[PDB]
């Protein structure tokens, strides 16, 4: 009577387990095959900080599109596409955020 | 075959960077404008956001702003539908009740009036 | 200059100059705002 | 035309000296600034005043060459000559 | 008189209007919209194969080629999504529009078994405004970058992006992305007063 | 039960009898293209536009003139109502010129969008075009009267709403003149609406002029500052510059209009303001510095003293926002004794109970009146918006208003029951003049004005307010759920203060003098040098800063009601919010983040991280603030009346007089508008 999408409410969560196992073991191979960047050690990290923001299950609905979503976002490393380390860099670098303060952020120029 | 209904409050999944939050959203009927004396810009709810930082550029002339998530402007049919868009998109919203024009009884007989002082002078 | 003469406006500048490049007397931007002042004094 | 400014750069049409505290001035340095020889606040008052026999005056560029809306000016007032609000051709009579 | 245009054959072609809808199913037809000699038919989201296995290769309705897949984004409905199947006929020279509705996150029954060239529309849906298919063979994004978040066309964020800047900063290789300043596009508040139409007000 | 079944197109709707055919028709949703016709303004048929064709007639009526009776089907879309339509409009623009490049009205203009809908595309003109010698009206309002249309509504509007009477028609035919005729020098209250009045680009603000079109700027809605009424007004900006303020339509705020002094002033918030933290430098001079070091100076003071020397003086461009905040920062801290810069009586329950606080009447509720007993105060001056309310309670309705307490030029009528102190303790007993009228009424309303209120008779007039609104509505008078005291504030923050917890008057720094004084928006003469008998170390925050910013130590800039988006009270006890519509200048923050920033740098720290939790904290001081656009009425009056009348106090000699009481004092009032283009330029050409 309703859709789905791939799994009813325990099973979504054993496909995150089944993302976080293949994912887990791509890193070596994004960095020997691809480039050394960073370290692989901070590249496991990088993993652990993106499934800290996604502590909000709710909808088997909702858990289901991000685990499409992560099976081609993540999936394109794996049969490797064209980056070539200035794209599919995650964490940002470049720029130096302010920190979340009253006399910090009114002092530089926020809101 | 297999239905699996859950009853659960909307989330964001295709959501941008922690700029949703800090901004709040004003669901309110756009009021019609001082010489212009027709109503069709009112009776559709509009969904704006609520402007940032703007600055002269240093390059030219023109003002240059950081704030992406600005100029748009949204429509809806109903209030409640508004209202359960703004809470599936994540942003906090402030909705302002629309303000209906009040019928008042203007009549071409109260200009030439005996008893009441309503009587229009010159015309 | 023999048939069909260009009409004087006595707006128009007498000597054409030359190509705008790397050297002096190049284009440059600027802006007509005139600000809104500050009022500080003792 | 315009009056030149104490600090070095020439004023355009507007009343447009750079500060001396502020620091948009590295851009004239080296390279010249564009500033028209011809001003037309200047031009307005070198055209001479028309006179007109009639009471409504109808102004125009050059017919459909020249680009002007064909409007019609009111000369009752004798006081300040009557002026188009495209051109600054003024209108006596 | 000169000026507009002459309708003749609206009558002929509002015969499917009934033809299609006397197969009658709560299942397919719900809603059938006619006007200047094209057919709109708007369907429920649980049938989609089962509507466009027929149309094709029935002897009344031959139309075989689908031309377009085209997206509907519209906030103001609880069904977020109206995707517009257009179909063409080659052998009786006709155009008609399958219309469906999906909300937020849900599947549809997509039409990879019964067209071949749908896959790639499919695809083009899926970045652009994030409906996801069932029964979908390869997945991918093509006109998005392979590090994008969101979806690239929906009236939720603006139109400079998020993204839009890239530097060639200091790092040697790595072009910078998470910065978002941009020079800011003027909306202009161009809507006319008055209402210019009549037989289109709708009344509170 | 009076109701009558008539036919828009041949579809049902039930009208009320009376009404017009354009009333029946905005029912279903259609809406016939106009000139004369205005939902605030009376009716005539000049123009001749509304006409549409019923069936079963064969002369065509207007919407404007004809009532509407049994048995009726108008027909909008038929063949001679579009005929009608087309050729009116082709007579409308023979004789106007072609000035859409030149003309201040853009997109706006009510002939444009109507010629190209309704209008036929081509002209059949060829000879013709008469021209109008253009009037200078005033320095507000720039007039050019050959674009006008003699649609005869800003002639009605001068005669029936704003009472001044000079506008008219002067001649016959083509050669018609719409203005004045003697050249007088037009300006008075709501002549800075006059110009959204006009349909057409006749009429347009002169201090505006030309800056952007009206589909070039983004309108932001706004609730404006620096009035009593507290009318609402969308903002329009151009690019990070407000650009132009118009009225919208609202049924608590008065009507669809603005105030004269708050609509044409908008370059004062623009030519002076504070951009960057003025510290008092070694020399004497103020200098500008560093965020970091300012604020470090500022904390430097406020966290060594201690107690109940320490007291803030706020009042006039003050938000809910900060009274918030400031109070937070006080209470919490030290001893409070935060004052008002407004004087209001305290002494018999002022600030205790929200019916002695604010106007128990609603500002819509004065329609509904049979007699209008005003104190000693002119609504000519303050609040030109309450003032045009009660002059349309006095048009529509027979309701004799009388004011007593010095006579001053209004646009009603008189009924002045003389100008002492000495008559408003007479009419509380059995007076000749007065109390009869009062006894056999409907609804009588008294209005007592706080211009006479911040005197040295405060408790005498106020307890003549609660001993003869006592007398009346409790005794015969009032009928059930009817108010009998109103009070309205002239400072916009006064209404404000109040209802947050703080102390009215500057008796309270009088009393006891403080060592460090941080004034929020210093405007009104209550803080000097004098007045404060040691180092002064006083803090300054507040936007456009002319008086009491040179008398400050350590001076922080503000955002303005255009910058600044945070709670505002009405007089009548009404929360408006404002939005933010642009970026404040330099270097200058937010009220809410202005005191949040000086707690963190000093010791004691109050719970605030946004402006959901400054509004949370607003919440659980005051409810009434909470809610937005959403006004509710005090209970228990008798119990006030009952508690200020145990204080004894002998009422003055000298008359109640306002001290705004001419037409050119109402042009540069409460200093924001003081440091101002537009305004100087008003008021220099006022007197000459
Ligand atoms: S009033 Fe309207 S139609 Fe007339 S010149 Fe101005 S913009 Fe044009
Ligand atoms: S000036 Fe404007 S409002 Fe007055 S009569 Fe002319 S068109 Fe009408
Ligand atoms: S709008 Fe009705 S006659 Fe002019
Ligand atoms: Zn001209």
């Amino acid at each position: 009577v309703k859709p789905i999408f791939s799994r009813d409410m325990n099973e979504a969560k054993r496909r995150v387990r089944e993302l976080y196992r293949a994912w887990y073991r791509e890193v070596p191979n994004t960095v020997h095959l691809f480039q050394l960047d960073i370290s692989v050690k901070q590249g496991r990290d990088k993993v652990r900080e993106m499934f800290k923001k996604n502590a909000h299950i709710t909808d088997p609905r909702v858990v289901d599109l991000l685990v499409i979503k992560g099976k081609m976002e993540l999936e394109e490393t794996i049969k490797v596409w064209k980056q070539r380390t200035h794209v599919m860099r995650f964490f940002h670098e470049t720029e130096a955020p302010r920190p979340k303060d009253f006399l910090s952020k009114f002092y530089v120029g926020h809101d | 075959i297999t239905v699996d209904e859950k009853l659960d409050i909307t989330t964001i999944t295709g959501v941008p960077e922690e700029h949703i939050k800090t901004r709040k959203a004003r669901i309110f009927v756009p009021a019609r404008n001082n010489m212009q004396s027709g109503v069709n810009n009112t009776k559709k709810w509009k969904m704006e956001f609520d402007t940032r930082e703007r600055w002269e550029n240093p390059l030219m002339g023109w003002a240059s702003t950081a704030d992406p998530l600005s100029n748009l402007v949204l429509t809806f049919s109903t209030k409640e539908d508004a209202v359960a868009f703004a809470e599936k998109n994540g942003w906090s919203y402030d909705v302002e009740e629309r303000k209906v024009p009040k019928p008042k009884s203007k009549s071409y007989g109260a200009n030439f009036s005996w008893n009441k002082r309503t009587r229009v002078s010159t015309k | 200059p023999t048939v069909k003469p260009p009409t004087a406006r006595k707006f128009i500048w007498t000597n054409h100059k030359f190509n705008l490049s790397g050297t002096p007397q190049q284009y440059v931007p600027y802006s007509t705002t005139r600000k809104k002042i500050q009022e500080w004094v003792p | 035309g315009v009056r030149t400014s104490p600090t070095g750069e020439k004023v355009t049409h507007t009343g447009q000296v750079y500060d001396d505290g502020d620091y948009r001035k590295v851009r004239f340095v080296g390279r010249q600034k564009e500033v028209n020889e011809n001003f037309a606040i200047d031009l307005i008052a070198e055209q001479p005043v028309s006179q007109v026999g009639s009471r409504v005056i109808s102004c125009d560029g050059g017919g459909g060459a020249l680009g002007h809306p064909r409007v019609y000016i009111n000369l009752d007032k004798e006081t300040k000559t009557g002026t188009c609000g495209y051109c600054g051709l003024q209108f006596r009579q | 008189t000169v000026r507009p245009r002459n309708d003749v054959a609206h009558k002929q072609l509002s015969a499917f209007g009934e033809y299609v809808a006397e197969i009658l199913p709560k299942y397919v037809q719900q809603v059938q919209v006619s006007c200047f000699n094209e057919l709109e038919i708007c369907i429920h989201p649980d049938g989609v194969i089962p509507v466009l296995t027929f149309l094709r290769d029935h002897s009344n309705a031959q139309f075989k080629s689908l031309a377009d897949l085209t997206a509907v984004d519209i906030p103001t409905r609880q069904n977020r999504f109206e995707i517009v199947y257009n179909l063409l006929s080659l052998r009786f020279n006709s155009r008609i529009r399958v219309k469906t509705y999906t909300d937020e996150l849900t599947p549809i029954e997509s039409s990879v078994p019964v067209y071949k060239a749908a896959n790639w529309y499919e695809r083009e849906i899926w970045d652009m405004f994030g409906v996801f298919f069932a029964n979908h063979p390869d997945l991918r994004r093509i006109l998005t970058d392979y590090g994008f978040e969101g979806h690239p066309f929906r009236k939720d964020f603006p139109l400079s992006g998020y993204v839009e800047l890239r530097y060639d900063d200091e790092v040697k290789r790595v072009v910078a992305e998470p910065v978002e300043l941009a020079q800011e596009f003027r909306k202009f508040d161009l809507n006319s007063p008055w209402e210019a139409f009549p037989a289109y007000r709708q009344p509170p | 039960s009076n109701l009558i079944e008539v036919f828009v197109d041949g579809q049902s709707v039930m009208v009320e009898p009376g009404t017009t055919v354009l009333q029946a028709c905005e029912k279903v949703g259609m809406q016939i293209p106009r000139f004369c016709y205005h939902e605030r303004l009376s009716v005539a048929g000049n123009c001749r536009m509304c006409l549409v064709e019923i069936e079963k007639a064969p002369k065509v009526v207007a919407a404007c003139a004809m009532p509407v009776m049994k048995g009726w089907n108008i027909l909008t879309n038929s063949e001679k109502t579009k005929k009608a339509r087309e050729g009116v409009m082709e007579f409308l623009l023979a004789n106007h010129p072609l000035d859409c490049p030149i003309c201040d009205q853009g997109g706006e203009c009510d002939l444009q969008d109507q010629s190209m809908m309704f209008g036929s595309d081509r002209s059949r003109f060829l000879e013709g075009k008469r021209a109008v010698e253009d009037k200078n009206i005033g320095p507000l309002v720039k007039t050019i009267m050959t674009r006008c249309i003699q649609c005869t509504r800003c002639i009605r509007f001068a005669s029936e709403i704003a009472g001044v009477d000079d506008l008219g028609t002067t001649g016959r035919g083509n050669d018609m003149q719409v203005g004045t005729y003697i050249e007088k020098m037009f300006m008075s209250e709501l002549s800075g609406n006059i110009i959204d009045i006009c349909p057409v680009g006749a009429l347009t603000s002169k201090p505006y002029a030309f800056t952007a079109r009206p589909w070039e700027t983004r309108k932001t809605e706004s609730i404006d500052v620096m009035d009593a009424v507290g009318s609402n007004i969308v903002v329009s900006t151009r690019t990070g510059e407000v650009m132009r303020i118009l009225p919208r339509m609202h049924e608590d705020i008065n009507e669809e209009w603005i105030s004269d002094k708050t609509r044409f002033a908008y370059d004062g918030l623009k030519r002076q303001r504070l951009t960057e933290p003025m510290v008092r430098n070694e020399k004497g001079l103020l200098t500008h510095t560093t965020w970091e070091d300012a604020l470090s100076r500022v904390a430097g003071m406020l966290q060594s003293f201690q107690g109940n020397d320490v007291a803030a003086i706020a009042g006039g461009l003050v938000d809910a926002e900060a009274l918030i905040a400031l109070k937070d920062l006080l209470n919490r801290v030290d001893s409070d004794t935060l004052c008002t810069e407004e004087v209001f009586p305290t002494a018999g329950a002022g600030t205790d109970l929200r019916s002695n606080y604010l106007l128990n009447t609603t500002i819509a509720g004065v329609e509904e009146a049979d007699v209008v007993l005003l104190v000693g105060t002119n609504p000519r001056f303050e609040a030109p918006l309450f003032n045009a309310r009660i002059r349309k309670s006095w048009l529509h309705n027979d309701l004799k208003v009388a004011l007593i307490g010095s006579p001053v030029d209004l646009t009603y009528r008189y009924d002045h029951l003389g100008d002492s102190p000495k008559i408003l303790q007479d009419i509380a007993s059995g007076s000749h003049p007065f109390s009869q009228v009062l006894q056999e009424a409907k609804k009588p309303m008294v209005i007592l004005g706080s211009s006479a209120l911040q005197r040295n008779d405060g408790a005498a007039i106020l307890a003549a307010v609660s001993n003869i609104a006592q007398k009346i509505r409790t005794s015969s008078g009032v009928t059930g759920d009817w108010k009998v005291m109103n009070i309205l504030h002239r400072i916009a923050s006064q209404v404000a203060a109040l209802d947050l917890g703080y102390k009215p008057g500057v008796e309270a720094i009088q009393k006891n003098p403080p060592k460090m004084l941080f004034l929020l928006g210093a405007d009104g003469g209550c803080i000097t040098r004098q007045d404060l008998p040691k180092d002064c170390f006083i803090v300054y925050q507040g936007h456009h800063g002319d008086v009491g910013a040179p008398i400050a130590d350590v001076i922080l800039p503000g955002a303005a009601y255009t910058e600044k988006s945070a709670t505002y009270v009405n007089t009548e006890g009404r929360a408006q919010q404002t939005k933010v519509a642009v970026t404040p200048p330099g270097l200058a923050r937010e009220d809410w983040k202005i005191i949040r920033a000086l707690s963190e740098i000093a010791g004691m720290t109050l719970p605030y991280d946004t402006l959901d939790q400054v509004r949370n904290r607003l919440e659980e001081v005051s409810p009434n603030l909470v809610r937005y656009d959403d006004v509710e009425g005090a209970n228990y009056f008798q119990q006030a009346s009952e508690l200020s009348k145990l204080v004894n106090q002998q009422l003055l000699a000298d008359p109640l007089v306002p001290p705004q009481l001419t037409i050119k004092d109402f042009y540069m009032t409460d200093s924001i508008s003081r440091a101002s283009q537009t305004m100087a330029k008003c008021v220099k050409a006022v007197t000459e």
